[PDB]
RNA sequence: ACGACCAGGGCUACACACGUGCUACAAUGGCGCAUACAAAGAGAAGCGACCUCGCGAGAGCAAGCGGACCUCAUAAAGUGCGUCGUAGUCCGGAUUGGAGUCUGCAACUCGACUCCAUGAAGUCGGAAUCGCUAGUAAUCGUGGAUCAGAAUGCCACGGUG
């Protein structure tokens, strides 16, 4: 590859909601934080994970404490 | 108005007569009360489903002469063409003409 | 704004069929004509048919659309302009 | 004279001055200031480097910067995709808290154009 | 990267087992991605472009080639030797870097995912996707952007017909509707 | 069926033009503190005190009042102190985003109000045109009808003048 005329690509951190954690070379330039991966997928899984905890679906539950 | 209109607003009255005992003691408190039982509360809000006619809400004041929705004064009952002629024949206690 | 402490607002005949719809699948887009209720996180699955005032126009719904009521999402003034 | 925000504060006074930064207004910066404990009245100028120090660490509790511009883009992206009646409403330039749109528009529709 | 040493592991192995290969040089492997952005609105403004191709170099970590339009049309009122589109090409390192960068982080980003098509194998082998949006990927953030766009996606395999294409991908984890 | 019932929508749209008002363009003012003087009216499926809670709108508890008694209900301009010192501003509040409260079966279209945050046009307005001869004009608050809720409108009241 030609020297300078590339953007910067460095290794760094991604962090998601399910907690499943890459280490991904990019040019984001910093560790970033994904609310969705390949794992937190209806679906790729077939499960449809209901782990909101920071979330707005959840945000609705804690508001209104509805029961079934 | 029409006769279709006054017969919808006697039924709306009837109505309210029937549900007015029936709502507030169970719905309004239970849905106003500090204790608030969270099943029991919102269990009673599907439950108002009643005939929406028998809300307070839904009756139009008409006038028990005519039967129109504008004009209304609540110390007649009646519109505002009905009291000027009513009040024009002394045919209301104590109604004349005001003047300061 | 529901005062919160009443919660959310629902018809009664919408929540009956939808959980009927939610045990057994999509089989239709369900139509209804309460676009004054919320949307549930229950019912974010399937497709919900909100009457416009002539048509049903169906909207899938997702989940930052929970909390909103139906009827935003169901347009009922056509207007494409004044010069077309 | 400078604050962590970008927003650079003027000289005179301060509860005005905190105002300036984007987010930040009155009752919040009469909030900041008064968890700093100095007087409301003084100006960054006649003043030390020892309180802006304090009010950096207090203004970096609430979000304000350009950082809240980023929020109010995406909550108002949030209306756009999700085909809401405000998302239209936002789409065309319209208001959409309901107010009137056959007179009186002027400040979402702009000044005419023939 | 990581797919390519899961590549040389299990994908080999998977494949050979399921089509009956005699040789390991049979087993179909990836050349290339092209990402083809092709914004046609430059011929109006032509900072368009210089936009467009910058954030194939926020997606990819390489400059991208301001491709021409290589003959004149009447029907778009170009004519030959206007820059009208960007193309990068990945290779080695950078392009499994990339696919798990789209297979983890950008392809569950678009909104409704239902499953991309398996119909779109070019008739040989290949497969080719077209985004809609640039902000599925996680390096474009939105304040700074000017229009949002389209992105072509291009995958190059050694496959001689079309089921060896989709079964190369389906071990990939790629989500086939 | 041009009759009757119901659910939803619309009467609230919007390239535009006009009428009538509200708010301003500021320093005879804005803001903060303390503090003074009304009149008239309403009220029982109503007016709702005191106390407590919540920044607040409000909520809880709960008297009194069918009323020259109780409630709505603290009038505001004004007065004294301090600051802002001619800037699109400590002017102006439009708009917008988040969080709320009340009423109502139900506040998306399409309610009112509160909190935080943003702070638009506007710096006194062309031809033309309106009202007013004294407690009047101008200004500042107050109440009522309609009304579950929804006044910058309307109908009344007083203060300065
Ligand atoms: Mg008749
Ligand atoms: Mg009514
Ligand atoms: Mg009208
Ligand atoms: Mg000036
Ligand atoms: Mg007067
Ligand atoms: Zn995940």
């Amino acid at each position: 590859m030609k020297k300078d005329i590339h953007p910067k690509y460095e290794e760094i951190t991604a962090s998601c909601s399910c907690g499943n954690v890459m280490k991904i070379r990019s040019t984001v330039g910093h560790d970033l934080n994904l609310d969705v991966c390949s794992k937190c997928h209806p679906f790729f899984t077939g499960k449809q994970r209901d782990v909101a905890t920071g979330g707005r679906v959840d945000r609705f539950n804690k508001r209104f404490n509805i029961p079934g | 108005a029409k006769q279709s209109m006054k017969a919808r607003e006697v039924k709306r009255v009837a109505l309210a007569d029937k549900y007015f005992a029936k709502r507030a003691e169970l719905k309004a408190i239970i849905s106003d009360v500090n204790a608030s039982d969270e099943d029991r509360w919102n269990a009673v809000l599907k439950l108002q489903t009643l005939p929406r006619d028998s809300s307070p809400s839904r009756q139009r004041n008409r006038c028990r002469q005519t039967g129109r929705p504008h004009g209304f004064l609540r110390k007649f009952g009646l519109s505002r063409i009905k009291v000027r002629e009513a009040a024009m024949r002394g045919e209301i206690p104590g109604l004349k003409k005001a003047s300061w | 704004p529901r005062s919160l402490k009443k919660g959310p607002f629902i018809d009664l005949h919408l929540l009956k069929k939808v959980e009927k719809a939610v045990e057994s699948g999509d089989k239709k887009p369900l139509r209804t004509w309460s676009r004054r209720s919320t949307i549930f996180p229950n019912m974010i699955g399937l497709t919900i048919a909100v009457h416009n005032g002539r048509q049903h126009v169906p909207v899938f719904v997702t989940d930052e659309m929970v909390g909103h009521k139906l009827g935003e999402f169901a347009p009922t003034r056509t207007y494409r302009g004044h010069a077309a | 004279a400078r604050i962590a925000g970008i927003n650079i504060p003027d000289h005179k006074h301060a509860v005005i001055a905190l105002t300036s930064i984007y987010g930040v207004g009155k009752t919040r910066s009469k909030a900041i200031l008064a968890a700093a404990g100095i007087a409301e009245d003084v100006k960054i100028s006649e003043l030390s480097e020892g309180q802006i120090d304090t009010l950096r660490d207090e203004v970096a509790k609430f979000v304000v910067e350009g950082d809240l511009r980023r929020e109010i883009s995406m909550s108002i992206k949030r209306l756009m995709d999700l085909g809401c009646y405000r998302g239209l409403r936002h789409r065309r330039g319209l208001p959409v808290r309901g107010q009137r749109t056959k007179t009186n528009a002027r400040t979402r529709k702009g000044p005419r154009k023939p | 990267a990581k797919l390519h040493d899961y590549y040389k592991d299990e994908v080999v192995k998977k494949l050979m087992t399921e089509f009956n290969y005699n040789s390991v040089m049979q087993v179909p492997r990836v050349e290339k991605i092209t990402l083809n952005m092709g914004v046609g609105e430059a011929i109006a403004d032509k900072k368009l472009l210089d936009n467009a191709a910058a954030d194939l170099a926020a997606i990819s970590g390489q400059k991208p080639l301001i491709t021409k339009a290589r003959k004149s049309v009447a029907g778009f009122k170009i004519r030959q030797g206007y820059p009208i589109g960007c193309k990068v090409t990945l290779r080695g390192e950078r392009m499994w870097e990339f696919f798990e960068r789209l297979i983890t982080i950008a392809v569950p980003r678009i909104r409704d995912f239902r499953g991309l098509s398996a119909k779109s194998f070019d008739g040989r082998g290949n497969y080719s996707m077209g985004v809609r949006e640039q902000i599925i990927f996680p390096e474009i953030d939105y304040d700074k952007v000017d229009r949002v766009r389209g992105l072509d996606i291009t995958i190059t395999t050694t496959a001689k017909s079309d089921e060896e294409g989709r079964a190369l991908l389906a071990a990939f984890d790629f989500p086939f509707r």
